């Protein structure tokens, strides 16, 4: 039980101008070799987790040496290649304290000394080596080098679901750690084997608040981390998504394109589409004595309809059809489909402060829906008499 | 602080309360029917009762103590739904857009402000950010004190990777602070174009310019202006250098002009749109207008300083030479004096 | 099987080993700069 040693050498390892501006123009992901070297760590960060979910069926504590098995030489090479890398990044800033302090290089701190006293000496410890899944939190940047994300919703969404795993991983190897040893003042025999595959599944049980209660944490250090890990949860889920969460579950409610279903022809109407007008219409298109009953009616108006509204189209929703959008703009003519529309009816504002103007609008709504579609037939409102010969 | 405080105090306490009661037993029992529970694991049952995870584990055995537990649950949801939740919804709350544009070496910012709305921001950016444009490292960040509705916000977010947007007035030197502007390229001002009166907008704007070259004199400014009369106001300002690089777009003065010019030779407005403004390539292979029209916009109208060669060369001679040789069109030549700053100069004639 | 679970020739280096590869790393950088 060397445990001691292997803890000790990361505590201890934790514990020129023209140089720095190379090392800072290297490091740079605006180049190319930046670029690549991320990628590069990012692989191998993945292949070190990789590594600890093998080695975690294996005896945390066990003799072995290098020219016995050969994945403890690939997880030496890749500590080499992870402590290049950090020297790099230490070099490449201008303020030291914040590498002294930085998540990844306490990450390295903690993950290649260890590996570094293992690879030639005796009693090979599986140690805190599972905080290489904290590197899956640079994935989404990754995504975004290589070019295939290329929409902020979803690259924040992909940064959030990383975080998530990796907040997961390390908790998980954490309690596995924990509970696989024993408590050290009850001299490591109160110890509980916990596979680490169980300990994410108590993880995932613990984090929904299920408490199946099947598998749990005995020892005093595994409960306590437990209270820890419940109490960060809490705030981060109170703090960290909601917001976030609260972005991705918005929605548009009207915006859509028209679903056509061919022998159910439909009609399009727009213009001043208000509670009143919508009404009258309704009750005099729809009125029950008209044999004509397949016929469906699709109503095009930019402004987001009222409560009232909404549930005059909820009474007929099995024949009327609304969406956002002005007949002005082509892709909203595009969307109701008003180039099989049998025809397109407009309304008028009755109740206009300046009847010309509403007159001007409705020709030029005629203008529109004409240059994208000159063989639809039109029934517009017309105010004034004198406004009619706009029309020829 | 207080909140953790009084979470604590509760906690402790409870924990305490059922540490007092299973230790013992019930009173009627002859407490034969006690549990041992360390303290420390009541604090831990309590948590993981809190969180309504319920392990199993550890749980309270006796009748007083489920009794607790009961008692516990309940006031421990009226304290959640009463006395923390209103707190809890306060902290937070956070501001968007507040914070400071974080500046990279080597990538060029300008500053957007004025009438930041969603058709000036969505022309503004149709057209700076055209495809074409191999200058692609300026970013442009927006400073508009008015909060950006849900489309605007939309719009900005298409352009996340090239487009930053933050709340504040440039009349106010903090906020040009946090934008940087003492490192920015430039400094765009938006006019409202569709005001009630113009002359107010103007003044606006052009206190948005001494606000902005107060802070930094050595900035270059390109202010959007709605009257020709306004214009002198900006060389009211000695920090208003025209020679360094500030303009005044007067958006009247050049639309007129433009139709005037047509109306003298109708065209010249497209002609001088597609000379400045920039296009995608299309091709036409069938004989139509469009592909000779294509050949006419693909030219684009650029500046250059003349070799020693053409010294003591007529204009006409030297357009002629540029234009056989080189197929380069000569349209117009910056003259220099001392008595007067440098004119341009429209077909200078054979004395020139 | 199990050579030996105790070595004070190697443990007067282990303390050391970490902070020798981690300054030995940031020197190389250092000098090949």
């Amino acid at each position: 039980r060397m445990w001691w040693a292997f803890l000790a050498s990361s505590m201890v390892t934790f514990f020129m101008t023209s140089v720095k501006d190379w090392a800072g123009v290297m490091i740079s992901a605006q180049t190319l070799t930046g670029r690549v070297l991320v990628v590069l760590v990012f692989a191998l960060s993945i292949g070190a987790l990789v590594i600890y979910f093998i080695d975690s069926s294996n005896p945390i504590e066990s003799c072995q040496n290098f020219y016995k098995d050969f994945t403890l030489q690939i997880d030496m090479a890749f500590n080499v290649f992870f402590l290049l890398y950090f020297g790099l990044r230490f070099i490449a800033a201008n303020d030291k304290l914040w590498f002294w302090l930085e998540v990844n290089s306490v990450v390295d701190f903690f993950t290649v000394p260890p590996v570094f006293v293992s690879v030639y000496l005796n009693r090979s410890w599986l140690g805190l080596r599972f905080l290489r899944a904290l590197r899956l939190i640079q994935f989404s940047e990754i995504l975004q080098f290589l070019n295939i994300l290329k929409t902020s919703n979803s690259i924040k969404l992909v940064n959030l679901l990383s975080i998530f795993i990796s907040t997961w991983l390390t908790a998980a190897g954490f309690i596995h750690l924990v509970e696989n040893s024993g408590d050290p003042w009850e001299n490591f025999q109160n110890n509980q084997a916990l596979t680490y595959w169980e300990c994410v599944y108590l993880l995932m049980v613990t984090m929904s608040t299920v408490g199946y209660g099947d598998v749990y944490a005995k020892t005093t250090l595994g409960r306590l981390f437990m209270v820890f890990f419940i109490l960060g949860g809490l705030a981060m889920f109170a703090s960290y998504v909601p917001e976030i969460i609260e972005l991705i579950g918005n929605r548009k409610k009207y915006g859509g394109s028209y679903s056509a279903v061919s022998g159910r022809k439909h009609i399009v109407v727009c213009g001043h589409i208000t509670l009143e007008s919508v009404s009258n219409f309704l009750k005099a298109f729809l009125h029950k004595a008209r044999d004509d009953v397949n016929v469906e009616i699709v109503f095009l108006h930019n402004i987001s309809p009222n409560l009232e509204l909404e549930a005059l189209f909820k009474r007929h929703f099995t024949q009327v059809e609304f969406y956002q959008g002005s007949v002005l703009n082509p892709h909203d003519l595009a969307r109701v489909k008003i180039e099989s529309a049998d025809a397109c009816l407009i309304l008028a504002n009755k109740y206009c402060a300046d009847p010309d103007a509403e007159d001007a609008s409705n020709i030029m709504r005629v203008i529109s829906i004409k240059n994208y579609h000159p063989k639809i037939r039109i029934i517009t409102q017309m105010l004034q008499y004198h406004n009619k010969a706009h029309l020829l | 602080v207080n909140l953790l405080s009084i979470f604590i105090s509760t906690w402790l306490t409870a924990a305490g309360f059922i540490h007092l009661v299973e230790n013992s037993g019930d009173p009627w029992e002859n407490f034969q029917n006690n549990q041992a529970l360390t303290y420390w694991e009541c604090v831990y049952l309590l948590m993981v009762t809190m969180s309504t995870v319920g392990y199993g584990d550890v749980y309270a055995k006796t009748t007083l103590g489920r009794l607790f537990m009961v008692f516990f649950i309940l006031g421990g949801l009226a304290m959640f739904a009463s006395y923390v939740p209103e707190i809890i919804e306060l902290i937070g709350n956070r501001k968007k857009y507040g914070g400071s544009y974080s500046a990279v070496s080597g990538r060029k910012h300008i500053v957007v402000c004025g009438h930041i709305t969603l058709e000036s921001v969505s022309n503004f950016l149709k057209a700076f950010l055209h495809k074409a444009r191999d200058d692609v490292n300026v970013e442009i960040v927006f400073l508009h004190n008015i909060s950006p509705n849900l489309e605007l916000e939309a719009l900005f977010k298409r352009h996340f990777t090239q487009v930053e947007f933050y709340q504040g007035s440039v009349l106010n030197p903090h906020d040009l602070a946090r934008v940087k502007i003492e490192s920015a390229d430039a400094c765009l001002i938006l006019a409202n174009k569709y005001c009630a009166d113009p002359d107010a907008e103007d003044a606006s704007n052009i206190m948005r310019v001494i606000s902005i070259k107060n802070y930094h004199p050595k900035i270059r400014i390109i202010t959007q202006m709605l009257q020709y009369h306004n214009k002198a106001h900006l060389l009211n300002i000695p920090s208003w250098n025209w020679k360094e690089g500030d303009d005044a777009i007067c958006l009247a003065e050049l639309k007129l002009g433009f139709i005037a010019q047509s109306c003298l030779a109708q065209g010249l407005s497209t002609m001088l749109a597609n000379l400045f403004s920039m296009r995608s390539f299309i091709k036409i292979e069938e004989d139509t207008w469009q592909k000779y029209y294509l050949e006419g916009v693909s030219n684009e109208m650029y500046t250059e300083y003349l070799s020693s060669a053409f010294v003591g060369l007529s204009f006409p001679t030297v357009c002629e030479l540029c234009f056989v040789k080189l197929k380069l069109l000569m349209i117009a030549i910056e003259y220099k004096s001392a008595n007067r700053e440098s004119r341009i100069l429209i077909n200078p004639g054979n004395h020139l | 099987h199990c050579a030996q679970p105790l070595a004070l020739r190697d443990l007067a280096v282990v303390y050391t080993l970490g902070p020798a590869s981690f300054l030995v790393s940031l020197a190389s950088c250092l000098a090949l700069g």
